[PDB]
RNA sequence: GCGGGGCCCGAAGCAUUUACUUUGAAAAAAUUAGAGUGUUCAAAGCAGGCCCGAGCCGCCUGGAUACCGCAGCUAGGAAUA
RNA sequence: UACCUGGUUGAUCCUGCCAGUAGCAUAUGCUUGUCUCAAAGAUUAAGCCAUGCAUGUCUAAGUACGCACGGCCGGUACAGUGAAACUGCGAAUGGCUCAUUAAAUCAGUUAUGGUUCCUUUGGUCGCUCGCCACUUGGAUAACUGUGGUAAUUCUAGAGCUAAUACAUGCCGACGGGCGCUGACCCCCUUCGCGGGGGGGAUGCGUGCAUUUAUCAGUGGUGACUCUAGAUAACCUCGGGCCGAUCGCACGCCCCCCGUGGCGGCGACGACCCAUUCGAACGUCUGCCCUAUCAACUUUCGAUGGUAGUCGCCGUGCCUACCAUGGUGACCACGGGUGACGGGGAAUCAGGGUUCGAUUCCGGAGAGGGAGCCUGAGAAACGGCUACCACAUCCAAGGAAG
């Protein structure tokens, strides 16, 4: 009304956080940060629902005030911090090293990674521009800006930056044939190779994506996140490997493992 | 005939006119360099926006207006009102109770740029949109396509 | 209603006072409030008037111009303690701070010193 | 409490629209500054964002530009001579944007003399001893006389413009927005533009 | 797009223009329709399930899917009007 | 369950309505043992309200010179705990209501290339050539001590004292480079000559941000008057930044030389860029009843054109000067609404019909109108100022809603 909102109702929360209906009225209400808030997932319900290291909202604070919750190598102490996608957390005492990845049903996945692959993350760029005194800038999927990039890095390119250093290690260019992950719309969580990029001048650009199992589909360009060179991902994938199963094919692969 | 008919000096704010009229630059052959631009989405620039001599802030081809947004089409139904015509876009609205359509319309004021001559009553005009120009004029004329003519006695 | 410097009208008027004029201490920031304040000219309609000497003349009025009350809080910032005791330069401010005596009955007699600033 | 919104206007058909909210703060009060010629008074008002705008209650000098020979100098403002938006804003000497302003000629004269070494404004001569006989000769070297005598190509001015270097004051046009930024910059009139406005003052 | 040749096909004109139709995107949950689960049953709820021989750093797994009109954005079809 | 039954006649077949029947939602009547969920002053009065409350807030880290306490560890700056008060930041969210409001709100859609954004992150923060810097200056609260009132979160006077409050302001970088200038180049064509160059003596300007003019055409978009670069200059005293801030473990060089030089983790502020939360303003399409509402709008902006004013920006948003336009039987304009809109709910063959004050999203408003302050954000009401309406205390002077 007269200003910004800082409550959030629980039934108005994003449903891929998988909240309750009767445990309260309110929602965790993620802080302002690098990621938009409909896309993201806060720190509170990641360590009391996704991992069960806590039972109340107070128990998340008294682990996060002991200063070992490391989001992208940095200790962030607010329990409503917006994590987002492709970021590595670091407990560093019991050493879990999760990365936030969607599973093939649109939801963030509890997903461990090795303690040396954790040392980096990947970033789609959202804009490249020249700054003052004529030097190039890029701004990424997250809020992180980089000065002096490799001048082959155009828009909607995916670069790899390491934590604790902050510079670009390897970039991998948005081309037909590369292996993208879709992070938007009704098809997200699926992982497949890019078929073609069919432009629309002035409208939204839509690309077609073939999976590794023939199921072709399409999303618009603002949902595409390249994480592979042709056929191999640069990151560890979860189970399912970005392949959506049908509800009858989910049925027997769920009810035969309960044999 | 002449262009300077208002009470301030009409000119384009970007091109500079008075570039050192000396024994090199003679006043016998005197033009001024004419600023135009190109609109995307495959729209040509009419010859009278390049070899023309007019001045319009609100023209898409020589002013500071940029088309982006919806693109529509209509029929010129009234051509009064200097640099601004009224077009009517008829359409059909479907009432699903009666399983039938309903011939509706709503007309709309658009900025006619003076880079188009043969714009008479009842012609087809594709119209693009931009920032608000007036109280009601939000859209702008891109390309006339003639009707009812090509031979008149 | 307490008097205000700058009315130049005997009587009682109502001023719209912001933060920092006189006779109005606010309650939240930027609050202005209309209060009835008495003019600066004197009359016979005064319950009390404040009154400040600028010169001692003949003798000692008992209990009014004598019994000099000790300024028990001395200078604390390290530029008025250099100006009070005429410290020339780099004359070790930490040595020449004033120290207040403390004389409670149930406790041992302490002495307190300030921090420093600047 | 003067507003600037559209919801008190009668709509396109001609129907009275009934107001559906109170007037809000982002239709903030809009008074005019009416920048006029005197000493320098500038007032500062905070706006949305916490930003400032410097509204110019009274102006003295300007930073007018020359363009054809690329010069910009401070110069004081003499007079307002013609305004297109209102012939009543010129009887009260009020600076607005597209008004034709009148400034003096001293910083442009001493620029034109320090670069070309020609007299300028001069019609009778025979008083040019104190700062004018010295500057055009100065006991230069060889190659300076080479590079200055080749400047008999970009030294001539169209006759409408040096006629008003003679008799004291050049008319110009403000391009800044005083009362909004707090400056009165602009360009010097010249060319077919100057023939336009010299008619529109002569016709008054 | 494998200054003048070959397994070669993009940009370009959409050379009447619309209605109509199919496709593909994009469309907040809750609610409905519905998947799973002996809340003891049921309305609900989104939980729960498995052997402790103690290594049980505790293991496995869910929190589906469909429908979101009409108007716009795409690509196709050109009978009918 | 895509369903019917009784009633005009002496009987008949109809047309027709009436009554029956079934949901669900308000109220009431009678009755009521157990146990799970559970609406609940919406409709008439957005009527009026006694009293009590619902917004406040200290880290190792802005300010302790209250004995309020501490081992006052000792002959001195402060072992810390700390009330009180300054500073900062919130109080613009949430909660309540549905009076207003009929292309308005709202919904989908698409924009801002026409703009604002405390915060959050992530960048930038020796790019400026210029007799305190080992730290400048003046107040003020709590406190002490007098007071005035019938009475309020009323405060007056005098004495102290602090800053991340309120200001002024510097070192180092800093050696210079660059361009505009510019007293010797004489080696070139001194043959009478015309010379071809680099150079020095010289004085200016020099970063970002702001404002205007000009020039060229790194990085982009479908598309610029974009981003960047070049030149000429501005820089508002109610004046743009270029750290006079506070904790923690203390360590290193010590050749001037046992006093001077250097260092790790932070915490705060900080112009500007981008992000985030948005907010605002636009586009397209979509709304119930009424003609016993057929012409409306334009002196008072009604539609458009120029030029400007202010506004955070687009714009009759305003002002001046012009043109005479705009809308309408494809329902304008006016009226009514037991009209907040939507997701939705009841119903159940299909087509539909009715309800939706009500927990979710959006809007609106705090008795009725209006005007403002503070702040990033308010025309705020558990903020202020005034009028209108209602209403409280009074010692009748005034106070507070």
């Amino acid at each position: 009304a007269r200003g910004p909102k800082k409550h959030l109702k629980r039934v108005a929360a994003p449903k891929h956080w998988m909240l309750d209906k009767l445990t309260g009225v309110f929602a965790p209400r993620p802080s302002t940060g690098p990621h938009k808030l409909r896309e993201c997932l806060p720190l509170i319900i990641f360590l009391r629902n996704r991992l069960k290291y806590a039972l109340t909202g107070d128990e998340v604070k008294k682990i996060c005030m002991q200063r070992f919750i490391k989001i992208d190598g940095k200790v962030r102490t607010d329990i409503t911090y917006p994590a987002g996608f492709m970021d590595v957390i670091s407990i560093d005492k019991t050493g879990e090293n999760f990365r936030l990845i969607y599973d093939t049903k649109g939801r963030f996945a509890v997903h461990r990674i090795t303690p040396e692959e954790a040392k980096y993350k990947l970033c789609k760029v959202r804009k490249i521009f020249v700054g003052t005194k004529g030097i190039p800038h890029l701004v990424t999927h997250d809020a992180r800006t980089i000065r002096y990039p490799d001048p082959l890095i155009k828009v909607n390119d995916t670069i790899q930056i390491d934590l604790e250093t902050g510079k670009i290690t390897d970039f991998i260019k948005f081309d037909t044939g590369n292996l993208c992950m879709v992070t938007g719309g009704a098809n997200l969580g699926r992982i497949g190779v890019i078929t073609n990029r069919e432009r629309h001048p002035g409208s939204f650009d839509v690309v077609h994506v073939k999976d590794a199992n023939g199921n072709s589909f399409a999303t618009r360009l603002s949902n595409i996140f390249v994480i592979g060179k042709g056929n191999k991902p640069w990151i560890s994938l979860p189970r399912g490997k970005g392949i959506r199963l049908t509800i009858a094919e989910e049925r027997d692969k769920r009810l035969a493992a309960k044999q | 005939a002449d262009i300077q008919t208002e009470r301030a000096y009409q000119k384009q704010p970007t091109i500079f006119q008075n570039k050192k009229r000396v024994l090199l630059g003679e006043t016998g052959k005197e033009k001024l360099p004419r600023y135009y631009k190109n609109i995307g989405l495959g729209f040509k620039t009419p010859k009278e926006a390049i070899e023309g001599t007019y001045i319009d802030k609100k023209c898409p081809f020589t002013g500071n207006v940029s088309i982006r947004g919806r693109i529509l089409s209509g029929v010129v139904t009234k051509m009064k009102m200097q640099r601004t015509i009224v077009i009517r876009r008829d359409y059909l609205h479907y009432i699903r109770k009666y399983n039938r359509f309903e011939k509706r319309h709503k007309n709309m004021s658009v900025h006619l740029s003076p880079c188009f001559r043969d714009v008479q009553i009842g012609d087809i005009v594709t119209v693009g949109e931009c920032r608000p120009l007036s109280k009601t004029v939000r859209f702008n004329v891109l390309k006339v396509t003639k009707a009812a003519g090509t031979k008149k006695q | 209603f307490p008097m205000k410097q700058g009315v130049l009208t005997h009587g009682r008027v109502r001023l719209l006072l912001s933060k920092g004029h006189s006779c109005y201490r606010p309650r939240r920031t930027g609050e202005r409030k209309r209060k009835s304040v008495r003019g600066c000219i004197v009359d016979a309609n005064l319950s009390v008037l404040n009154l400040v000497i600028v010169k001692k003349g003949e003798k000692d009025i008992p209990g009014l111009t004598d019994t000099t009350v000790p300024r028990r809080l001395g200078p604390k910032r390290a530029s008025r303690i250099r100006k009070l005791f005429n410290l020339s330069k780099e004359d070790d401010v930490r040595q020449y701070v004033v120290r207040k005596p403390l004389n409670k009955e149930g406790k041992k007699p302490r002495t307190k010193a300030p921090k420093i600033q600047r | 409490g003067i507003s600037r919104d559209n919801w008190h206007k009668r709509r396109k058909t001609g129907g009275k629209r009934k107001p559906y909210h109170k007037k809000r703060k982002y239709e903030l009060g809009r008074p005019a500054a009416n920048t006029k010629i005197g000493p320098r008074r500038i007032h500062t008002v905070r706006v949305r964002g916490g930003n400032k705008k410097y509204r110019a209650l009274r102006l003295d000098v300007g930073n007018f530009s020359w363009g054809s020979e690329c010069c910009t100098r401070k110069t004081r403002i003499i007079d307002v001579v013609y305004n297109a938006s209102n012939n009543e804003l010129v009887r009260t000497k009020t600076l607005v944007k597209n008004c034709i302003v009148l400034i003096d000629s001293t910083p442009y004269r001493q620029w034109y003399e320090s670069h070309y070494a020609l007299p300028l404004g001069r019609k009778k001569g025979a008083k040019l001893t104190p700062e004018e006989e010295e500057i055009l000769n100065k006991k230069r070297s060889k190659k300076i006389q080479k590079k200055y005598d080749e400047r008999k190509k970009n030294a001539k001015i169209s006759s409408l413009l040096e006629e008003q270097f003679q008799q004291g004051k050049l008319l110009a046009c403000i391009a800044s927005r005083p009362g909004q930024c707090g400056r009165a910059d602009g360009y010097v009139l010249e060319g077919k533009e100057l023939e336009f406005y010299l008619r529109k003052i002569k016709a008054r």
